[PDB]
């Protein structure tokens, strides 16, 4: 998306028509928002799960020929909340 | 999991680009598509199975033309005989075994 | 008490708005509160989710909390990650969480009550939200869907109006247009493949209900409804939810319901007990058997339930079994130690076995705990082996049977003479399927049966009646003479390419059977086709030959069967002498050496070799099968639409040869061409006079070639079949032609006229006087040799030639200006995108093709004399595939006709040309908008080998010149140069 | 319990669980016999396996 103005952090442009033109090549939007050079700025932040969240984004894909429905190994054990965070970021 | 991960690491086109899951000697798909042009493999050696067989797989269209199954300690060539029915008019293919299935 | 009702008075609105949808849901609405059925008004997403949690405490009893709520509905109920299938799997399968409870324990959560369905509490909402939306809750969950329409509103129009949350649980799309109603599943296909999925609730005697009010006042009764949606929705693992015709859970209840009152009467064991159901084949009864075993399972006193069949439908069928996953259908295979094992082994509680295996197990066994038990049996397929021997062990070894049979042979009136009929053998007629309405509702097509009267030497013979003589008399030089034999060989190969419509080159076709009695008569036939094969090749060298093919082996061994069938051939390879069964080897030598394969005729290569030959007959790459005895009754064919008979048949065997044909296929087949040289038509009246009464005779087959001709009135419906020359008279008087129609509406009236002409058109193509008449179009004056013998051909004397010649067709020209028109219509219609109504006969457009062939051979033979508005004739011609028109013109008008010698040298001198022209364009395409060019020219002749393109191949960025990262990508030049491309390889579908 | 063996269904026993943890008095020892927990992946697979 930035083989050109590139940028480290991006914005919530918002515009779908041509979010759904990678959705038609790569078949997946990562997000506006919810990259890794993105979700790496904001590290040990309570919380963690919000990646559980990240994995419905890529998951939606249903146009066309999905190749979907993969990303579930990545579950919670874990004991306590704090653990989860702490591990998960480290 | 990890097949479909490392096959979309190596920056490959999204085309049609898969593998489905199953067995091969319970799901055989896909006969539709296609019979293939060239195919490689790493068999698992003695993967002893459904025996000999309780289904109709003797009558089905890869081992009728053999004569006999591929019994349980000898469960090896049905793979074999399986890659065989995926094959063109004129391109090879190559698989590997052990010499162990020698006469047997 | 059932499901499917008998007896039912019908309502009458007229009213009570005629045309609008709100009052029509008013009305439903009014019903569905007179049936019991609960109108609340809920508006929000998170009021369903109140609702639910209002009925699911109803119904397990139970009490949640705010946070457990939320957990239920997080955890188990609404994960977003989910899909369509996962609720489906849910409502029939997963109906059963499991819920901890706050003061630590983890107790059951329903559903649906799977085994009490009064139990259940239903409720009706309407619409939100481009449409209008009438949705039922079962316990709160949107299962069944109802959307409205006009009244003039098609049925195929009907699909085509195709987030939220907790509308992803939906199984019955209702449809209703207010006259006609149906129902849909699983939201299959788009509206091109709709249709096969379209089906109908009826009453039991198969007749239709269609009115939207009776239909709800009939089928959406509490008790029929959940019964429906619960028991009879099978979800195939995986993907499919296989959804019943009515007739099927009607037979269905019937078993269930004798079977309950026989064991209160406890009467079992005796013909009062049971019964049978006769459907007719091809009404999917394999499903339905399925079913019946299922539900035998899920019975409460029933021991061991049987399901058995001839061999070797048997293990074929039973991992078609794989309904239910796991469906335990075992087999011992042949274990006699092993059935009484599985008789030993608990809750496999279907299996599957042959008559012969229960025989050996009888004989071999007489000492079986089952002999005391609860023991019910289902039989299918059966012959005249074991047919009562069996029987008389099964009277004899058991105690408490309750027998029901499957079949499609009847016995009692006239079939078999000479044994215990089925209703002897099985009691009553539970339920039945026949083959009329079935035909009605579009499962198969029609008959037309005709015997070939046509050689006056032999008339009397094939006129003959007497079945002793023709069961004796019958030699080979009465009946298999070889000038008889001779001129239905020719009458079969001038008709061939007529009747499986292969009048053009670049036609689709059809494949043909022909089936006797008699294997010395097949022994003649294969060197009799070969050799006038032969002369007809060396007539003219121009006559393209058929791949002929054919297999037997051994015998009409026993009689097998009642009046009467095929004797089914055994696996005895060379059982016959050499100069059957070494003929029979040469000729699959002779195959062998066409076709490269390697099947002797050993007892192993012989059975896989009528596999192959099964296989491979059925994609139209075999022209013409010779069969003596096989291919009659397991074996379908799709796409075979033409049977020709020399043979003498019976009640309904007959009819296991005419459904060798009948099955649907698309809207070109419509019936089956039964050609008959010994007539046979009493029979058929036969069969159907034993099947229905004479009405039913006129709704299978045919009416007459002058009743299709000037048309009908039919005289059940009355409607306007006006007729060929008439639609004929009536484009030629009322359209100034060709092309003065500007008017929109009479656009689209002359669209209607010009597919009704063509509809009736593709129903007279497989007439033989029609083809007659059509072939009466290329007089000679005079060349009384060639007119004679094309006469003689069509075996038209000059006494019916004064009326076929007295009788005009339309001009050909006029019919090409009208494609043409058609096309251009179609093609206007085809940009954006009262329009949205008209029909279009696409079938018969993508029918009657030329694949440029016929079109360079005519230009080859236009001489020389004509040259200029021989350009003229080809730009008539070009349609169909048109967009490959003007560079054919330019092949034309830039080369010499004298340069070019003959047919072959002007066709690859034309491939030649085109492939020069395509690179020389294909250069102007990188050209124009900065293409790089290894990766433009990979993406080009990729899709040219893909015979398509696509915005897929999602390298295209490496085609495109600078730059899509960014956000302002404006189709630039993306939408250019992709319609650039794929108007190029429309230019070039397939050549290059 | 083993007169009622295959009747649905058949997490009364996680109830049954419930019964002699009660043991408050005196000296529980409890609090013990959380092992058979459930999977599983429907209930009549469930019923099936643990009536087997």
């Amino acid at each position: 998306i930035e083989a050109g103005t590139d940028d480290i952090k991006d914005d919530a442009i918002k515009t779908k028509g041509y979010f759904i033109y990678p959705s038609q090549l790569f078949c997946n939007v990562a997000a506006k928002a919810n990259t890794n050079d993105r979700l790496n700025a904001d590290l040990n932040s309570i919380f963690v799960a919000i990646e559980s969240s990240a994995y419905g984004y890529p998951s939606e894909a249903d146009i066309k020929g999905l190749f979907a429905d993969f990303d579930t190994t990545s579950n919670r054990l874990g004991n306590t909340v704090k653990d989860k965070n702490a591990r998960l970021a480290a | 999991n990890l097949a479909r991960m490392n096959m979309f690491l190596h920056n490959i086109n999204y085309d049609k680009f898969d593998i489905k899951l199953g067995n091969t000697l319970t799901e055989p798909h896909f006969r539709d598509e296609k019979p293939f042009d060239a195919i490689v493999s790493n068999p698992p050696y003695s993967v002893k199975w459904i025996g000999s067989d309780d289904p109709t797989l003797i009558n089905d269209e890869r081992f009728a033309p053999a004569g006999v199954l591929a019994p349980k300690s000898k469960a090896d060539f049905a793979f074999v005989l399986h890659a065989l029915n995926y094959l063109s008019a004129k391109g090879r293919a190559a698989i590997v075994c052990f010499p162990g299935i020698f006469y047997r | 008490n059932f499901i499917v009702l008998d007896k039912y008075i019908k309502a009458e609105p007229t009213g009570d708005s005629y045309q609008s949808e709100s009052d029509l849901e008013r009305e439903l609405i009014q019903d569905l509160r007179n049936q019991g059925y609960e109108f609340i008004s809920v508006k929000s997403q998170s009021a369903m989710l109140a609702n639910v949690r209002e009925q699911l405490q109803n119904l397990n009893g139970v009490v949640f909390n705010d946070s457990e709520w939320r957990r239920f509905t997080e955890q188990y109920l609404d994960n977003p990650s989910d899909g369509i299938l996962d609720k489906t799997r849910k409502i029939h399968i997963d109906y059963i969480c499991d819920f901890i409870f706050d003061d630590e324990r983890l107790e059951n959560i329903y559903l649906i009550d799977k085994k009490n369905l009064m139990r259940n509490k239903v409720q009706i909402i309407q619409q939100f939200e481009n449409r209008y939306d009438v949705t039922i809750l079962v316990n709160g969950l949107p299962l069944v869907q109802i959307e409205l329409k006009k009244r003039g509103v098609a049925i195929r129009e009907a699909f085509n109006q195709i987030e939220n949350s907790l509308f992803k649980y939906l199984q019955l799309f209702v449809i209703s247009n207010g006259t006609d109603t149906r129902y849909f599943a699983n939201t299959t296909k788009r509206d091109k493949n709709s249709f096969d999925f379209t089906m109908n609730w009826a009453k039991s005697d198969n007749t239709l209900i269609k009115d939207l009010k009776d239909f709800t006042a009939t089928c959406f009764q509490k008790h029929t409804l959940l019964n429906v949606l619960v028991n009879y929705s099978v979800f195939d693992s995986s993907q499919t939810l296989l959804v019943m015709r009515p007739y099927q859970i009607a037979a269905t209840e019937r078993i269930l319901w004798k079977i309950k009152s026989s064991f209160t009467a406890k009467n079992w064991s005796k013909p009062e007990s049971g019964g049978y159901i006769w459907h007719t084949t091809g009404s999917g009864k394999t499903l339905t058997s399925f079913k019946a075993a299922r539900l035998a399972t899920e019975l409460d006193f029933i021991d061991k339930v049987f399901f058995v069949v001839d061999r070797k439908d048997l293990d074929y069928q039973t991992m078609k079994e794989y309904q239910r996953f796991s469906p335990d259908s075992v087999n011992g295979s042949e274990n006699t130690a092993g059935l009484k094992r599985n008789l030993d082994k608990d809750d496999n509680k279907i299996i599957v076995t042959t008559i012969q295996k229960l025989n050996n197990l009888m004989k071999a066994e007489s000492d079986l705990p089952v002999y005391n038990q609860q023991v019910v049996f289902i039989f299918d397929e059966c012959h005249r082996s074991q047919f009562g021997e069996a029987q008389k062990n099964l009277k004899k070894k058991f105690k408490r049977y309750y027998q029901f049979g499957f079949t499609g042979t009847p016995i009692f009136p006239e079939n078999a003479l000479g044994s215990e009929t089925t209703a002897s053998v099985f009691g009553r007629e539970l339920h039945s399927y026949v083959i009329t309405d079935a035909i009605r509702d579009e499962k198969v097509l029609k008959f037309k049966v005709d015997y070939n009267d046509v050689r006056p030497q032999f008339k009397s013979l094939e006129t003959e009646t007497d079945e002793k003589k023709l069961s004796a008399a019958e030699n080979q030089q009465a009946f298999l003479h070889p000038m008889r034999i001779q001129e239905i060989t020719q009458y079969i190969l001038n008709n061939f390419r007529q009747k499986t419509h292969r009048t053009f080159p670049g036609s689709k076709g059809f494949n043909a059977m022909l089936a006797v009695s008699s294997v010395d008569a097949a022994k003649a036939y294969y060197a009799t086709f070969k050799r006038l094969q032969e002369e007809a090749a060396n007539k003219s060298a121009t006559y393209k030959p058929l791949r002929i093919a054919t297999i037997f082996s051994f015998a009409a061994n026993e009689e097998q069967n009642a009046i009467g069938e095929i004797s089914d051939e055994t696996f005895d390879t060379s059982a016959m002498d050499s100069s059957a069964k070494e003929f029979l080897d040469a000729a699959i030598r002779e195959y062998n050496s066409h076709f490269k394969t390697n099947f002797s005729t050993d007892s192993n290569g012989f059975q896989n070799y009528y596999r192959d030959l099964a296989q491979r007959v059925k994609n139209q790459d075999i022209d013409l099968l010779i069969v003596v005895g096989m291919f009659l009754t397991g074996f379908d064919a799709p796409t075979l639409n033409t049977l020709f008979v020399d043979k003498n048949l019976r009640y309904h065997g007959l009819m296991q040869a005419f459904s060798r044909t009948n099955r649907i296929y698309d809207a070109t087949k419509t019936f089956g061409n039964i050609v008959t040289f010994r007539d046979l038509e009493r029979s058929t009246i036969d069969a159907i006079t034993l099947f229905g009464d004479k009405n039913t005779k006129n709704v299978v087959l045919e009416k007459s070639y002058t009743e299709y001709m000037e048309g009908f009135t039919d005289a059940a419906t009355g409607e306007a079949k006006r007729g060929f020359m008439t639609v004929v008279s009536e484009l030629e008087q009322r359209f100034p032609d060709p092309t003065s129609i500007e008017s929109e509406k009479e656009k689209k009236d002359f669209v209607k006229l010009f597919g009704e002409y063509l509809r009736a058109e593709n129903i007279l193509q497989n007439y033989d006087e029609f083809a007659t008449l059509k072939a009466l179009q290329q007089i000679d004056l005079s060349d009384p040799v060639a007119v004679e013998k094309f006469k003689a051909e069509h075996y038209v004397d000059d006494e019916k030639f004064a009326e076929l010649q007295t009788i005009r067709l339309p001009a050909d020209r006029k019919i090409q200006d009208y494609r043409s028109a058609y096309n251009d219509i179609r093609d206007w219609q085809r940009r954006e995108k009262d329009w949205d109504d008209v029909v279009f006969e696409v079938d018969l457009l993508k029918s009657q093709e030329i694949n440029l062939d016929y079109i360079l051979g005519l230009i080859f033979e236009h001489n020389r004399g004509e040259m200029i508005e021989e350009v003229k004739r080809l730009i008539r011609s070009s349609l169909g595939n048109r967009a490959k028109e003007g560079l054919v013109v330019d092949f034309i008008q830039q080369t010499n006709l004298d340069d070019l010698p003959d047919k072959a040298s002007i066709i690859d001198a034309f491939f030649t040309f085109a492939q020069r022209e395509q690179q020389r364009e294909a250069e102007a395409l990188i050209k124009e908008e900065n293409l790089n060019e290894d990766a433009a020219k990979r993406y080009i002749r990729t899709s040219l080998k893909r015979e398509y393109a696509t915005e897929n191949g999602t390298e295209l960025n490496e085609t495109l010149p600078k730059l899509s990262p960014l956000n302002p990508q404006y189709k630039t030049k993306k939408q250019a140069v992709f319609q650039k491309i794929v108007s190029f390889i429309e230019k070039f579908k397939g050549v290059g």
